């Protein structure tokens, strides 16, 4: 009935008036019409986000909003999750900083994100592996939090497959840049597939150490998750030419389409809720004013964001709290220091573009 | 099952007092607890301590370090060994059996003996 | 130069102690550049207003570390969350004092958080040591569907798989349920007898009430639980001989305050001797950046092993928790708790008190069909 | 440890009902049971109420109890008073550390 959108005018400088133009105004058909309360937040601060959200709640009567900011800070998603948990309004995470998949949400949270968990990245990596006839690898996970879940999922999938997986020895570089056990541990690797997992600087250091050791040539196909590729504009000088890495869609997905999809799913959920019952829910009185402690309303919007389809493509959400049919892409560091697409992540099967691996050269000297 | 009480009357001031309560009609080797409770004349009821049949005891924190309870199932009798008595300890002493239960419940209480401390 | 640490305490009297602590901190070794100041606030019944005030005091004082604590009003689940979320934006270290839930242990969500007491899902080592000393190899796990139960199950499964042995069964029951008899009846017809419970007190009462009806808590069984199931209202239906664990300083706060003050002072003394540092951000509303020496401060705090305090050594591990914490193993006889064992941190040792196993008698029950 | 407080003596006439309570001072009577004990002078006290609503098969149906958990009190509703009820009543409850009794009560006809 009344929803709001906001963004940090990163790519909206040329689309300042398009935010009001976009949205359902002349190209939609639905129950009682909804209007968009636009807003342009200059920057995100702990005292700024709270004040803006509370002002919108107590001065606009909103029951759902989409949020996207270009800030590289990660705590924005967690702060927004806390706000949604203590405000009882559903919020989205369409683009930007509020798009990293949080591990575990609050028990009574109402946060829905547009991203991809580590599990889907691991499974698309294994799909690539089984598609390109590579059947022996070696995991490398140094210190980064959540690595235990990644290792456990990799082991579980290896043990539960009909392709004869030959997972070789794995290592854990707890003491990064120590020159005590890292050298012998890396020397212990005898295979040609490597599954890196680390931060940006840790990956750079490990790649430099591998360069020094010499296990990098025409028969060493590295694979690295979306973590080491967060911004495809800061390519270091130690990334070997030819390196697989999956990431979210940027090359073909626009802000307008994302905003339209979010508005569509929210409106469809509201329509389904209004069809199921006759008592629409109203917004809360105020955020900071909490003299009386309220409770959850009657059948809040939760079993209405799963069986959702809007104009073709399915937009379902799982009970865990993330998407079900993402738009993952597979890219490789082409030998021009510029990433290039190789294949989408379609309905369930991977549709590659290259029939065979072109054997990309290493860093010239090799 | 019935309980019998027997105490050696009055005692000299600042001495050691030993009561003997005997059980007739039942076996000490069971799954119950046996305890002592005392009541001063015209006052409240204060719990003293419980002793399991086999090995271990429990005492009131206020008077924990003045009681050494004991049992003997070879003759089916448990005894109280109050030590370092004071002048304000004259009271009626009871021996009561409490079931294992899951609750603390005293049944059945003994006849009781009168104990006076003086010279 | 001066550096100042902030505190969020729930008692004015504690402020009297806390101040004394820093007064004792800048008395042993100071007099140059280490003039410590103390800034304290109070807990608020509302949760939203906590963050506004927390970065208001951050802005006014540009503190280096924040010492949080738990209030007496028992929810203990979201009380330090607003402070950890807001202070995590600027990566200023925040160390708790009386927090036990295992959600805060995940370093992925709460980027900068340290703890003084071991978490709830950290006593499985005590159960493993008890199993080793008493020689019980066949066990039955029974947990609830939540973060704490899953974490405890994962830790115990890893610990047992270290010996290449698995649990006989792993039951998972819905938290806050009302009918349990089906699952417990299913678990009744098995081989193992040792039953390990780990859940909340409110449902622990229901579990005990359901179990007591099926004549399964009689003689010949063995019960082991955690700490939550012993305390609270769940002691009405607890059967005899239920072994439990207790922390030795789980409620004292002055000792924890002195511990935190000492370790923070040592960390700041060790850190200020190195150049290339940057002051905290000036305002909560000023700008959105990241502290330059945040991770460096966190690392130097992790590496700091305190020599000796009122609560022993304070050596952390590479997780944000505390290591080598004593435990007391308590058995309750006739609705009365009596300590019977003590766990140093490596191996448990018993006392001179013959325990009473469930259903009476005194033996060393083994458990098998 | 804690203390139990109960009023001393209550006046009533035969043929009606009276109620007395030993309100818990420290804590709350919700995690422990309460028991009510009869006592005739020059005799061993006997159980009259246990688990707040049981009754041993030796007492006539004239006693009942309840817990309100508002003022932390327990009731001893007695109906149909007779001349064989002039005695002293006690109330007892346990905890995790010790066992404590109450005060006294001199019911009169």
């Amino acid at each position: 009935l009344n929803i709001a959108v906001m963004l940090g005018h990163s790519h909206d400088v040329t689309e300042r008036e398009l935010r009001t133009l976009w949205g359902p105004e002349q190209a939609a058909g639905l129950p009682l019409d909804v209007n968009v309360v636009a807003l342009l937040m200059n920057r995100t601060d702990p005292k700024s986000l709270i004040t803006h959200v509370c002002d919108l709640m107590s001065g606009a009567r909103i029951h759902g909003l989409v949020f996207g900011d270009d800030t590289d800070q990660e705590a924005v998603a967690q702060m927004l999750d806390f706000i949604s948990s203590h405000t009882f309004v559903p919020i989205l995470g369409i683009h930007g900083g509020a798009s990293m998949i949080m591990a575990d949400k609050d028990p009574t949270s109402t946060f829905f994100q547009f991203g991809a968990s580590i599990q889907q990245q691991a499974t698309v990596m294994l799909k690539i592996m089984q598609d390109y006839d590579w059947h022996v690898f070696s995991l490398v996970t140094t210190i980064f939090p959540g690595y235990r879940e990644f290792i456990s999922f990799v082991k579980t999938t290896v043990d539960n497959s009909f392709v004869g997986w030959d997972m070789q020895n794995v290592i854990t570089l707890d003491t990064s840049f120590e020159d005590a056990k890292t050298q012998v541990q890396l020397k212990k690797i005898h295979s040609s597939v490597i599954l890196l997992y680390c931060s940006k600087d840790e990956a750079v250091l490990i790649l430099s150490e591998a360069r020094s050791l010499g296990l990098t040539g025409y028969d060493f196909f590295w694979i690295v998750p979306s973590l080491v590729s967060g911004n495809t504009e800061l390519i270091p000088k130690e990334f070997p030419s030819g390196l697989i890495s999956v990431s979210y869609d940027d090359w073909d997905y626009s802000l307008e389409a994302r905003v339209r999809d979010g508005i569509g799913i929210l409106t469809t959920a509201a329509s389904s809720m209004l069809e199921k019952f006759s008592y629409i829910p109203e917004a809360k009185a105020s955020c900071y004013g909490q003299m009386e402690r309220p409770e959850v309303p009657m059948h809040t919007l939760h079993p209405f964001m799963v069986n959702v389809t809007w104009d073709g493509k399915d937009l379902s959400f799982t009970e865990e709290g993330y998407q079900v049919h993402p738009r993952l892409v597979v890219i490789v560091l082409n030998k021009d220091r510029e990433w290039e697409k190789v294949g989408k992540w379609e309905n369930h099967t991977l549709s590659l573009r290259h029939a065979v691996w072109p054997r990309y050269k290493s860093f010239s000297d090799c | 099952l019935q309980l019998q009480e027997s105490g050696p009357g009055l005692v000299k001031p600042s001495q050691t007092l030993s009561l003997t309560c005997t059980v007739s009609g039942g076996s000490i080797s069971s799954s119950n607890w046996w305890s002592w409770v005392r009541q001063p004349p015209g006052k409240g009821l204060e719990w003293i301590g419980e002793i399991y049949h086999s090995g271990n005891t429990n005492y009131n924190p206020s008077l924990k370090s003045r009681v050494t309870v004991s049992v003997d199932k070879s003759k089916n009798q448990f005894s109280l060994k109050l030590t370092s008595v004071t002048a304000a300890d004259t009271a009626v002493y009871y021996c009561a059996r409490d079931v294992s239960g899951g609750v603390n419940w005293f049944d059945p209480w003994g006849q009781g003996t009168l104990v006076t401390v003086s010279s | 130069k001066i550096v100042n640490i902030g505190a969020v305490l729930s008692t004015r009297k504690h402020e009297q102690m806390f101040r004394e602590a820093v007064n004792q901190a800048n008395k042993r070794h100071g007099s140059w550049k280490i003039q410590l100041n103390a800034t304290s606030v109070t807990h608020k019944p509302n949760a939203i207003q906590m963050a506004l005030s927390v970065c208001e005091d951050l802005i006014s004082s540009q503190v280096y570390a924040i010492l949080v604590s738990h209030p007496p009003t028992p929810n203990d689940h979201f009380t330090p969350t607003p402070v950890s979320y807001t202070a995590g934006f600027y990566r200023i270290p925040v160390l708790g004092l009386t927090t036990r839930m295992s959600i805060y242990s995940d370093k992925s969500i709460h980027l900068s958080f340290l703890r003084t007491v071991p978490p709830y899902s950290h006593q499985s080592s005590v159960w493993f040591e008890m199993m080793r000393v008493y020689s019980w190899n066949h066990i039955i796990l029974l947990v609830s569907d939540d973060h704490e139960g899953r974490a405890a199950q994962k830790r115990l499964e890893t610990l047992l798989e270290e010996r290449e042995s698995k649990a006989e069964k792993v039951l998972q029951f819905d938290p806050g349920t009302k009918n349990v008899t089906a699952l417990l009846m299913e678990a009744k017809e098995l081989e193992a007898r040792v039953i390990i419970l780990s859940a909340s007190e409110d449902d622990a009462a229901t579990v005990y009430r359901a179990a007591a009806m099926l004549n399964m808590t009689g003689s010949g069984y063995v019960w082991l639980v955690g700490e939550r199931e012993i305390s609270g209202n769940a002691l009405r239906y607890a059967p005899d001989g239920i072994l439990g664990l207790q922390l030795i300083n789980g409620k004292n706060e002055s000792a924890h305050i002195s511990d935190a003050v000492g370790v923070v002072a040592q960390a700041v003394h060790e850190l200020l001797e190195k150049e290339n540092i940057t002051d905290p951000p000036r305002g909560c509303v000023g700008n959105t950046n990241i502290w330059k020496t945040g991770p460096l401060f966190k690392r130097v705090l992790m590496s700091s092993k305190y020599a000796d305090g009122v609560t022993g050594r304070v050596e952390f591990n590479e997780d944000g928790d505390r290591k080598f914490a004593n435990y007391s193993i308590m058995n309750l006889q006739n609705r009365k708790l009596v300590q019977v064992g003590i766990y140093n941190g490596t191996h448990v040792i018993p006392n001179d008190r013959k325990i009473i196993w469930p259903g009476g008698e005194t033996e060393k029950p083994r458990g098998y069909q | 440890n804690f203390m139990l407080t109960q009023p001393h003596s209550v006046s009533e006439s035969p043929g009606k009902t009276v109620t007395i309570s030993c309100t818990r001072s420290s804590g709350s009577i919700a995690s422990n049971y309460v028991q009510w004990y009869q006592q005739r002078p020059g005799s061993a006290p006997t159980t009259v109420i246990y688990e707040d609503n049981q009754r041993p098969s030796g007492v006539p149906d004239r006693f009942s109890g309840s817990i309100d958990s508002s003022s932390n009190s327990a009731s001893l509703t007695i109906s149909g008073l007779k001349t064989e009820d002039e005695a002293d009543y006690y109330c007892q409850s346990y905890d995790s550390s010790t066992v404590v009794f109450g005060g006294g009560t001199k019911l009169t006809v």
